[PDB]
């Protein structure tokens, strides 16, 4: 049917959705799992505590929140069923699966079983007439307008660098490490663990998330700043927990650029980044070093771009200067790219008709996946 | 009388003249453990090596000390050396002349540095370094033969004629099974399995050797696999996980025939060897079909001989009678050939003593090593 | 030479010991009760002042080694034993007392888990740490602590007393001295804890299932095991309440919280080169958890949760052992550090001196060196 098609978006931490023509996703709904903390003594309650937004802000007693897609790695699907089901419910867009075609993206480096399960939902349970699955960085490029450029971005729990010229990219040259903000939250609470505070469940995790994105910044000289002295400002929770932080308020690049110092096995964004750039054509590499699409919904801290510049200076063929790109907010660019995507001729040659899915399914999914 | 030490970026062996079994057999990889920041007691070695590192592989990360002949650190290499000597033989180097190998494409400064430190650190009476292929055909029993090396990170086609040969005729591509290990590990990652450390590499190279058989046409083999999944054999790891693969097994060494799996802008092993044959005399090429000698440790996979045979069979005319020399012991045969080389007195009259570098410097390395 | 000091961070007890001392020395409750004190002063008093606590530490250490052995510790070294998660400001305040007030030769931080390993001295091991308020499964593979494999359940001995006082505050099935049902509010914590600690025998798993059945819509809770009382008010009621504490100790009821839970977490961070090793390494330790007959409920819950569908893939079929403790009640880390400090004259160089502390005044943990 020629109605406005549904454009569902994704996200390990913040998942979006919309229509081909929306300029704003009506809901900035996070990616999580609402649950009870204890066995509800009385039956016939808010089944599974499927809470969204104000419903999540309703109560806190028997409410344990989780993630149904850990760092992009989704494991179960019942949570996803209820989440999508809630979106399908006439409180989000008040539409149906059949009433509008659906556009959607997927994170790379995933088994096909994820795609299998999702399409099974979208065509068996719900019925999409025409669907599609794409990438994310491409949509961000369309939002920025560039079609070329060394694309780079980092989600809530997924980081990835893709070298691109006119959309072209080599899979070998494409790099991705799925570790971001969620573990930074885990380490913020671990810092406070050394500091001796409250550690019992996801509530504190939410608190720490509010801290991470609110009462947290990033400095530039951790050795100096570690040897410096501050009075460590505090915050006020619903209890009013006047708690001091200090270096731990900005000890995140020892997770970004130096996570191995947490006795871990990784490299550093800039390293893998430059390596992927080095996988390209040396001279084309040099040209693209002047246009490196920088993004990331979690990389929202000042001075870190300068730290990245320091990595650049330590790695660039010196005197070939590369200054700081400082894009502050990086979320809806993918959503915007998807809106522009479905708004064009694209989906007409790029849909997944339900009929073809009925005929083949995974065969059609992968024959049309590229 | 001598000091036979076969080398390799992986397999490094040792013994003496007349010995048939290499006394030293170990992975010549450098293990570096998770040196963290908190305190600990009773210590350990700074960095265990190979077997030492494999013993405690859970912390030790056996990174590569060499890279297709590119030795990372000479110091670590010497640590390997010294400990291996005082691990296996515990004999001083002043006893006899040493025996080591190398391969071409190497900048002369490396072999000079090598031998230079060999006299520095060890003060051996004399010494010698050669080419593996020489020992290969030398142990084979010919002076006219074309072989190819497929080690852990090397590949080279050496045609010989009555001992004579040509560097122009001898071709080389230092690419081997390590790349396949990378490819295999990432495709199994796509299948849904975690792979971060070096132990991942060890287990995958293990099962890689355990399953890289050689079929003929992946189209029909793939058709049969998708038809009957009986070929998709299962295997349970040291951990409870049991994987099932059928295509993966034999299709992983297909990249040797096709750089397309990696996009290397290169040629197949068969046609590369064919071009090596093309750089010859019309009469001796026939002898190459007769002296179709095979080597390399990464050629311990059944089926490829018939494959390569059929390849060149389609290439060369019917009159070119193929006679494949396929020794399933080519891996250790180089060390053995070194022992046999160490048995011919005239060769042991030819030496590289102290005074040659003491006075002559390292130019005799260029005109005396080979 | 001479002996040394062996003291760990214990919310309830911080014993002292010498170098290579075979056998316990003296245990005293961590709280400090002084003259004209209505309620003793604890140790876990964070975000509190430093001078008052500083003083308490001074005179408590003073009379501590006095009534211990009246030794002069300005002659011998100190073996500081840690317990993670405590603020380093507190720890360094202890150090401030030590060096800037008492000036001992040298001090040295150390992990309790190390001494626990020293009880057997093997390289790889699991950590069945069960402290006074929390627990910890932070394995020591190759004699090296496993960093991200951590976790703690803030439901230790102190919270157990809170559970006891909750249950008994709900029902005063004792007499007067006629039943006095919840007449007064304060409780004799010493008496309560005497009942508790003197009756800690863990019951069967089936009995815990009976408790679960009693939660919603009971088969013979007595002969109930619970220790006599005083204050002219003694009773013989269900001692099965301690088994109810054992049941709430491991909650899967939309919580999924237990010791096995942390073992599973460790397994999640464990790589293949740690799994079977830990299956061998079924280390049997724990400080406050001196739980009699806990092998039943314990092992049963272990080999009860192995059957979890989301964890058979992780586990497979892993068997375990019983790495029995040659040490005693809680002397494990105490004597482990005692013999560990015995011939560590070599490591006396590693023991932080006051000399360097003059020009330094700081000991660095995971910071910028
Ligand atoms: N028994 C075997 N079966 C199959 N493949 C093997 C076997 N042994 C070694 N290989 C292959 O050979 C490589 C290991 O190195 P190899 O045994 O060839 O010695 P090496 O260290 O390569 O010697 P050099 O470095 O001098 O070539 C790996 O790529 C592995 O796949
Ligand atoms: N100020 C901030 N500092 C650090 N991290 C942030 C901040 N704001 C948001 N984040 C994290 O970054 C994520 C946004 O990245 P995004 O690309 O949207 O990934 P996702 O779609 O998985 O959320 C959010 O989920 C949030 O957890
Ligand atoms: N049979 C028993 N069962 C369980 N716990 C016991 C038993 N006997 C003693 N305990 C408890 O073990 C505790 C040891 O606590 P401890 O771990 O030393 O606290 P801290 O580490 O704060 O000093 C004592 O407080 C005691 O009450």
């Amino acid at each position: 049917i020629a109605n406005q098609p549904v454009v569902i978006d994704n996200g390990s931490g913040v998942i979006k959705a919309g229509f081909a023509g929306d300029q704003i996703p009506k809901y900035c709904f996070p990616n999580y799992v609402g649950r009870p903390k204890h066995v509800r003594v009385m039956a016939g309650a808010l089944e599974g505590d499927i809470f969204i937004g104000p419903k999540a802000e309703e109560h806190r007693g028997l409410l344990s929140i989780r993630y149904p897609m850990e760092h992009g790695i989704v494991k179960d699907w019942n949570d996803m069923e209820r989440i999508w089901q809630y979106v399908y419910s006439k409180d989000q867009l008040q539409t149906f699966s059949e009433e509008h075609p659906v556009l959607l993206t997927e994170a790379p480096l995933n088994p096909r079983k994820n795609r299998e399960r999702a399409a099974e939902v979208f065509f068996e349970t719900f019925n999409v007439p025409a669907l599609f699955i794409s990438m994310q960085a491409v949509l961000s490029l369309y939002a920025t307008g560039r079609t070329t450029g060394v694309v780079l971005d980092s989600g809530d729990g997924v980081t990835h660098a893709v070298p691109i010229y006119e959309g072209f990219a080599m899979p070998h040259s494409i790099m991705r490490i799925d570790i971001a903000g969620r573990d930074v939250s885990r380490f913020l609470r671990l810092y406070l663990r050394k500091e001796g505070y409250d550690f019992h469940s996801s509530s504190e995790f939410e608190i720490v998330k509010a801290i991470k994105e609110r009462a947290c910044y990033l400095s530039i000289n951790p050795q100096k700043d570690e040897t410096l002295e501050t009075e460590k400002a505090q915050y006020y929770l619903p209890d009013g927990s006047t708690i001091e932080i200090g270096p731990s308020r900005f000890r995140a690049p020892e997770l970004l650029f130096r996570p191995d110092l947490i006795g871990e096995e990784s490299e550093g964004i800039h390293e893998v980044l430059v390596f992927a750039i080095q996988k390209s054509d040396m001279d084309l590499r040099r040209t693209l070093f002047s246009n490196i699409v920088l993004s990331g919904g979690s990389t929202l801290f000042k001075g870190f771009g300068d730290r990245l510049l320091s990595e650049v200076k330590k790695l660039a063929p010196k005197d070939v200067k590369i200054r700081i790109s400082a894009p502050q907010e990086r979320l809806y660019s993918t959503w915007i790219g998807g809106s522009i995507l479905a708004s064009l001729d694209t989906f007409k040659k790029m849909w997944v008709s339900k009929k073809e899915y009925e005929e083949d399914g995974a065969r059609s999914i992968h024959r049309k996946t590229f | 009388a001598a000091l036979v030490v076969d080398n390799g970026s992986g397999m490094c062996k040792a013994g003496f003249a007349g010995d048939d079994a290499p006394r030293a057999v170990f992975p010549s990889i450098v293990g570096r453990p998770r040196h963290q920041g908190v305190m600990v007691g009773m210590g350990q070695k700074d960095s265990y090596v190979g077997d030492e590192a494999q013993s405690k592989r859970g912390i030790l990360t056996l990174k590569y000390p060499i890279e297709h002949g590119i030795v990372t650190n000479w110091d670590d290499m010497e640590k390997i050396w010294h400990h291996t000597f005082y691990n296996e033989l515990r004999v001083a180097p002043e006893e006899h002349p040493v025996l080591l190998t190398e391969a071409p494409l190497n900048p002369k400064a490396n072999r000079e540095k090598m031998t230079q430190i060999m006299f520095e650190t060890f003060n051996t009476p004399a010494m010698y370094v050669a080419i593996q292929a020489v020992l290969s055909l030398y142990a084979s029993g010919r002076t006219t033969g074309i072989v190819m090396d497929s080690g852990d990170g090397v590949t080279h086609t050496v045609p010989i004629y009555e001992g004579y040969a040509l560097p122009h005729a001898i071709l080389r591509l230092d690419l081997a099974g390590r790349d396949l290990t990378d490819y295999l590990m990432k495709i199994l990652t796509e299948r849904g399995y975690s792979f971060t450390t070096t132990a991942e590499r060890e287990i995958v190279r293990d099962i890689k050797e355990k399953l890289c058989y050689v079929a003929l046409d992946f189209e029909q083999e793939m058709a049969t696999a998708a038809s009957s999944s009986s070929l998709e054999k299962s295997y349970e790891l040291p951990d409870g996980q049991v994987i099932t693969i059928g295509n993966e097994r034999f299709r992983c060494p297909e990249a040797l025939f096709q750089p397309s799996f990696l996009g290397m802008e290169s040629c197949g092993i068969h046609e590369t060897t064919f071009n090596s044959i093309m750089k010859c005399d019309v009469d001796i090429r026939k002898d190459l079909y007769a002296n179709t000698v095979l080597s390399g440790g990464t050629t311990m996979y059944p089926g490829i001989a018939d494959r390569m045979q059929k390849e060149i069979t389609a290439l060369a005319p019917s009159t070119m009678k193929i006679k494949i020399i396929a020794p399933p012991e080519r891996k250790y045969s180089v060390w053995i050939g070194g022992s046999i080389l160490a048995s011919l007195s005239t060769f042991q009259q030819m030496w590289i003593s102290k005074q040659e570098y003491d006075e002559s410097g390292p130019s005799i390395v260029h005109r005396k090593c080979f | 030479e001479k002996t040394a000091v062996v003291i760990d961070l214990g919310e309830a007890f911080t014993k002292c010991g010498f170098a290579g001392e075979t056998g316990p020395r003296c245990i005293i409750p961590s709280v400090i009760k002084k003259a004209g004190m209505p309620k003793p002063i604890k140790v876990v008093q964070y975000n509190i002042n430093t001078e008052e606590l500083y003083s308490y530490l001074k005179e408590f250490i003073h009379i501590l080694y006095f009534r211990h052995l009246l030794v002069n510790p300005r002659d011998r070294r100190v073996v500081v034993i840690e317990s993670v998660l405590c603020p380093s400001h507190f720890r360094e305040t202890l150090t401030r007392v030590l060096f800037k007030y008492f000036e001992v030769p040298s001090v040295l931080l150390a992990p309790s888990h190390l001494m626990a390993l020293l009880t057997l001295g093997i390289n790889s091991a699991m950590v069945l740490d069960c402290g006074y308020r929390e627990s910890l499964v932070l394995p020591i593979y190759e004699g090296i602590p496993v960093l991200n494999c951590w976790g703690a359940l803030p439901l230790g001995g102190k919270a157990l007393h809170k559970e006891l006082e909750t249950q008994l505050l709900e029902q005063c099935t004792v007499d007067t001295g006629q039943s006095l049902p919840s007449v007064m509010g304060s409780i004799p914590e010493g008496v309560l804890e005497d009942i508790k600690v003197r009756t800690c025998f863990v019951s069967d798993l089936t009995r815990g299932l009976k408790i679960q059945a009693a939660k919603f819509n009971r088969p013979s809770p007595p002969p109930n095991v619970d220790y006599p009382l005083d204050g002219e008010k003694i009773l013989h009621v269900l001692g099965s309440i301690r088994d109810s504490v054992v049941e709430i100790l491991f909650e899967q009821d939309n919580e999924e919280k237990s010791v096995a839970t942390l073992i599973l977490d460790s397994l999640m961070q464990c790589p293949i080169d740690t799994r079977k090793q830990l299956a061998e390494n079924l280390v049997i330790i724990g400080g406050t958890s001196m739980l009699p007959g806990f092998l039943h409920r314990l092992l049963a819950e272990i080999r009860y949760l192995v059957e979890k569908p989301k964890y058979k893939k992780t586990l497979g079929t892993k068997t375990f052992r019983i790495h029995t403790p040659p040490a005693k009640a809680n002397c494990v880390a105490w004597l482990g550090g005692a013999i560990f400090g015995a011939l560590q004259d070599i490591l006396g160089s590693r023991s932080v001196s006051k000399e360097y502390y003059n020009q330094t005044g700081r000991i660095p943990d995971w910071c910028s060196l």
